[PDB]
């Protein structure tokens, strides 16, 4: 099945910094990629769906791009709320797979 | 929109456990549901996926043949029945729903945009 | 009448009166000069003609034409909802067309800037072919239709036709048509054009779904008086042959005698929405069902009216069986599955066979003590006496009418892409810019076009006790509302809307 | 008032620029720059 | 023709409407799955030829009468049962002339008026089916309450009558008989009345011609109109090809071959293909110096321009009319079990006994009354039909 | 009262009735795999248009067919066997096999081959005029799917030798 | 009138005709003391 | 009568299509009739 | 009514009582019997 890789595994940043998280698939998944942010003790939240589309309610700073094998998640002007683990999942074909995750570090 | 999982418990290996998801705030029949679990200290792992009708169900290779996913439309709830529970089945189990609502007029995959709404989840420990 | 006097108004509304509906649509159009006022021979050779199936020969004309043939041109999404929820049937009755407020323009270019000005003495040639002497291209489901949103200004499509070809070359029987050879009215900035058209009698399109299935029409409480063969053997062993006859009844409903059978089928290959269920090979063309004509293969599209899938299998669709529309802003070539809208034909499952299933089985031999009974699968079945079927549904984005090809014979002329088949459809309406010689002056025209259609309704008297299925907007928060413009002003139709919601008895 | 003086809506009818000369599917986004001016008079009988 | 019979109408379902399905009957099979309702109403069925006839043509007019209403109450004390007249009770009757109810009169069911005028017949219970998914129902399923239709109520002195005019249909052909060719064929398996000629395996269902509709397999019965057998072979009959009638006293299930009457369609051989035989041959290739001309058999054939055919014959015991389903299109609507196809056939005639409750309690209770007087009605029914 | 006999030849063919200059608004399935190799599956869709005219949606289809064996006027092209009767299309009525003559009205031959003629479909008069709406008497009517494709099973088609009437068919009768 | 003649019929119907709807409901009742 | 000029479709009371043991607003196996939910009168829209 | 209308209100009422039946419940020992009483009446008035 299709595997997902997120580099870097973890990242540390200051408020206001620009953070980029990148994950790529073993095989092309078209534009069907979703980004999830999870906070400890809470269920995951969907920030970006279908590679470049931003889920409602989600802040303008969050963004995403890429197609085929390579995808990227970008956070610009990072806030206090933004520190958590982030997962990218390919929604192209079953079984749905998730990336290892990136933990943004204060 | 709200998903509430219940029925999580501590059970010995080989035990049978049934999880439920009570849903409110959205039409239950318009969405495809999926169970997703997260082993402690590890990334989330997809488990099963069921059609709005409940006619079509998909499973992960690991859980195939022992887990049954069911759907009751009249009283909104989603059920996962777990038989032959083994050691690494211990996870926080999440009830989630597809972002794309089922539209009868068109034939399409509903999982393309991911899962917008997730339940709090129920812990399941096997020992 | 005058340069400073408007020759028409903007009439854009629908009136619901009793058993009929009157829709009126006005749009704004622009007419370029095509082919530099020339008739030009075209062929696959100009296109490159990689295959004989795509080989063609024809002519491109300087003329444009008006196409209102889509349902969205005359119906708003609300009006369409009003009609499909409340009515068992509808059909067109009268047609009133108007072309007015003509504004011809002359384009002059100096250096890098182009300056546009009025030309008050120029004319615009418009005529309709009401004897149907020209090739009829309006039943081919082309673009260039009046826009669904009334505030959109649209560009008139160029007229063109095809005649008999041999490869890229023509034959002695091929025809050439000069549209100048027709009488036509010439309009300046004060002239207007109008005509009325009477739809010929057609059956109401059936906007409903059967509440019964063709095979369940029986009384569940009562036995038949017919018998069927229950047992051909008494048990396991040699020489066990016997004849036993059970009566057909509620317990076994499959064996009962029936007066009517489902309609014809031409099997389509099924393709799953979830791709990993599909075969890892290219079967779009090689696995398709087609029909050959004079040595040229043509895909069978959409084909006979059949159910898109069996109950409980929503993911599958016929390879060329259903109508596939585009979403707003979708590319032309090799778009992803999310981009398109694949219509569902499930409402006709009660009386029509599934497009991806065999019609049934037939005996392929004579059984005997030597030979077992053998059955083959029916991949295609023609019309049989005692068949009943539903025509393909019409959609808000879909075509309305087609022209019945003029022939010695036809069967059930209702067009396969849906809508109303007609021997004399609404006539083509041709338009061009009358050339002004300078080599000519670069020129275009702008105008207002209004079309009004009277629709006849068929109400339901139904006695059903429980509530129906209705088309409804979902009530949930969303960034946009369905069937409305977005922040950038782009109107979009998020979904196809079928016509079948209400139910009838079979 | 349950039926007050009605709204009076007005716009300039769009006049497009030169079309591309080869048929395109999209709506026309290029128009001639235009505006209109007029005299408006309203009369009301008061009691 | 005019017939008069005596009927008896009981109380079905104890004045209740009830959901039914193959889950209520325990049927596992998917082909036999169904969903529907049973109604307290009964109905009259004269759709068989024997009701109007004793031992070309086509119906014209219809006149129906219901009279001599006698409503009996039944009381049981200990072992004995006492029957008494109830003079104030009513019997409800109406016809569906808008064809708004599911039409069950074309399925060749039982409960028809007796062929012998001295027989007293029991009125059959009315029920219908709706769309089903397995045993469950879908949202498109419709429920009908017949109490929602206006109906005439009859005490013992009241009578009921109405008349119906058959719509124009072609004369039924009752005779026995290149620019033209024989009609279409859908092949049936050939079964022999001499058991030793038959294969020693069970092929009733496995070797049968069928048609699939929404994932369910329906037997093809009786099927398109085709000759039963070639000239000279009378020992063969199509497996699902011909109508089979039971003899008087024949059991319900698994009766021997001598208990049933198998009709033959030998008369239509002149214009129709044999049911158990292939329609013909067609070239399967392009011949050449290296390739021999090859042919293949036509097991099933549809309509072709230039075909002619005869319909299926009608019998004294067979059905008279059917209702053409309401559809966008049909071809040769004449029903396959025989008879006259009609879009507006003779309307269904529905009848039930009005419930008379027992003593209600002396304190108000909001629940519906489940206690009633045991009751039934009986009477005379007459139907008059003009034939051309 | 009879209908007028048609004494004209269509100047158009049933499949070319489209406007050659304009795309359809309908999509077809263009590509089922991205590239060569394992686990490549995808659904790509394209607009039907002038460049590819075979895949466009059409409202009407050619008439019914019952195939005739193809026989050449050049004796050396034909097979060296007696196939007059054995390879001839026929229909059976009450045990007696009747040759199909002339049969349903169909084009005698494809465009470019005038040496071939239907074995029993010809009155040798030529029926090439009706090809515009009618299938060739010696050709299959078309292909149909014979199976459900899957990850295990390739999509399989099969040839239609005879096709009865379908709704939406048009045809020409035989010429006088 | 009399014992053996019905004094009314069963009328359950709904009619839609323009701006008007006519509902009709017939039920069976039992009255104790 | 409703004479709205609203362009986009309304919200309408509808029966859901899904496989279920009973039909809403119908009798069950025992013949008991039941009304599954309370139905309001307010679906169509008006300006304020 | 709800799907296609902005408003409604009742106009005319029409009421009918018919096919009255009066039963008498004679009880002897432990057995209760029901029979028609043809001479009994039912009092019905409306308060207008
Ligand atoms: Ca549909």
């Amino acid at each position: 099945d299709i595997q997902m890789t997120q580099s870097p595994s973890s990242v540390s940043a200051s408020v206001g910094d620009r953070v980029t998280i990148t994950c790529r698939a073993s095989q092309g998944i078209n534009s069907y990629l979703a980004w999830y942010q999870q906070k400890p003790g809470k269920a995951p939240k969907l920030l970006i769906y279908a590679a470049s589309s931003l889920e409602s309610g989600v802040p303008s700073r969050f963004s995403g791009s890429g197609s085929g094998t390579d995808f990227t998640l970008t956070i610009s002007s990072l806030q206090p709320e933004d520190f958590a683990t982030y997962y990218c999942q390919q929604a192209n074909s079953f079984p749905l797979t998730f990336g290892g995750g990136t933990k943004v570090d204060i | 929109v709200q998903l509430v999982e219940s029925g999580g418990g501590l059970v010995k290996p080989g035990g049978s456990l049934r999880l439920s998801c009570a849903t409110s705030g959205f039409t239950f029949s318009d969405y495809y549901m999926s169970w997703i679990r997260q082993a402690p200290g590890k990334g989330l792992e997809w488990v099963s996926y069921i059609s709005s009708s409940g006619s079509t169900i998909y499973y992960a290779d690991s859980v195939k043949g022992r887990f049954t996913m069911s759907r009751d439309n009249a009283k909104n709830s989603l059920f996962l029945r777990m038989n032959s529970l083994r050691a690494e089945d211990t996870a926080v189990y999440y009830c989630a729903r597809d972002q794309i609502t089922v539209d009868r007029e068109v034939i399409r995959a509903h999982y393309y945009y991911g899962m917008d709404v997730w339940g709090q989840g129920t812990t399941v420990t096997v020992s | 009448d005058g340069v400073g006097s408007s020759s028409g108004n903007w009439h854009c509304d629908s009136q619901w009166l009793g058993d009929r509906v009157i829709t009126t649509s006005t749009r704004t159009w622009a007419l370029p000069t095509y082919n530099n006022h020339l008739y030009k021979q075209i062929s696959n050779s100009t296109s490159g003609g990689s295959s004989n199936d795509n080989a063609y020969f024809g002519y491109s004309t300087p003329w444009g034409y008006f196409d209102f043939n889509r349902f969205h041109c005359h119906f708003s999404p609300r009006d369409w909802q009003r009609l499909i929820n409340n009515n068992w049937g509808f059909r067109p009755k009268r047609l009133n067309f108007k072309l007015f407020n003509i504004q011809v323009k002359e384009v002059t270019d100096n250096n890098g800037v182009k300056t546009i000005a009025n030309n008050l003495t120029s004319t615009v040639q418009v005529f309709t072919d009401s004897d149907y002497q020209l090739p009829y291209v309006l039943g081919s489901a082309h673009e260039g239709c009046l826009p669904p949103f009334p505030a959109d200004v649209f560009m008139i499509p160029q007229y063109g036709y095809l005649t008999l070809n041999d490869g890229s070359q023509a034959v002695g029987r091929s025809s050439f048509y000069c549209l100048e050879y027709f009488p036509s009215q010439m309009l300046r900035t004060g002239n207007n054009f109008q005509f009325s058209y009477e739809f010929e009698n057609v059956p109401f399109h059936s906007s409903y779904a059967h509440s019964q299935s063709l095979d369940r029409l029986m009384n569940p409480l009562i036995d038949q008086y017919l018998y069927y063969l229950s047992k051909t053997i008494n048990g396991s062993g040699q020489n066990q042959q016997t004849l036993k006859f059970s009566v057909a009844g509620p317990s076994n409903m499959a064996v009962q005698g029936r007066n009517y059978i489902p309609g014809p089928s031409y099997r389509q290959q099924r393709v799953s929405t979830t791709v990993t269920q599909n075969n890892n090979s290219e079967f779009a063309w090689p696995g398709a069902s087609s029909w050959a004509l004079n040595g040229r293969n043509s895909l069978m599209n959409p084909g006979p009216a059949m159910a898109s899938h069996k109950e409980g299998e929503d993911r599958f669709f016929p390879l060329s069986g259903s109508l596939i529309f585009g979403k707003q802003g979708t590319g032309r070539d090799n778009v992803d599955a999310d981009k398109v809208m694949i219509t569902n034909e499930e409402e006709i499952k009660t009386t029509n066979p599934v497009a991806t299933e065999s019609y049934g089985q037939v005996a392929t031999n004579h059984q005997s003590a030597q030979a077992q009974a053998q059955t083959g699968w029916v991949q295609n079945q023609g019309i049989l006496p005692g068949m009943v079927w539903q025509d393909r549904d019409v959609y808000l984005q879909g075509p309305i009418w087609a022209k019945i090809p003029h022939t010695d014979g036809n069967f059930h002329p209702s067009p396969l892409m849906g809508g109303f088949g007609m021997k004399h459809p609404p006539p083509q309406i041709l338009i061009k810019n009358t050339p002004v010689p300078a080599s000519f002056i670069t020129q275009y025209s702008t105008g207002q076009v209004s079309v009004e259609i009277e629709w006849e309704l068929q109400k339901e008297n139904s006695k059903r006790w429980n509530p129906e299925i209705q088309y409804t907007s979902n009530y949930y928060k969303s960034n946009n509302v369905e069937f409305a413009v977005n922040t950038e002003g782009v109107y979009s139709e998020p979904r196809p809307i079928g016509t079948r919601y209400l139910t009838r008895n079979l | 008032m349950k039926h007050p003086p009605p709204q009076i809506l007005i716009k300039n009818t769009p006049v497009p620029a030169d079309p591309p000369t080869a048929f395109n599917k999209d709506k026309l986004n290029s128009f001639i720059t235009q505006y209109s001016t007029g005299q408006v008079s309203v009369e009301i009988e008061w009691e």
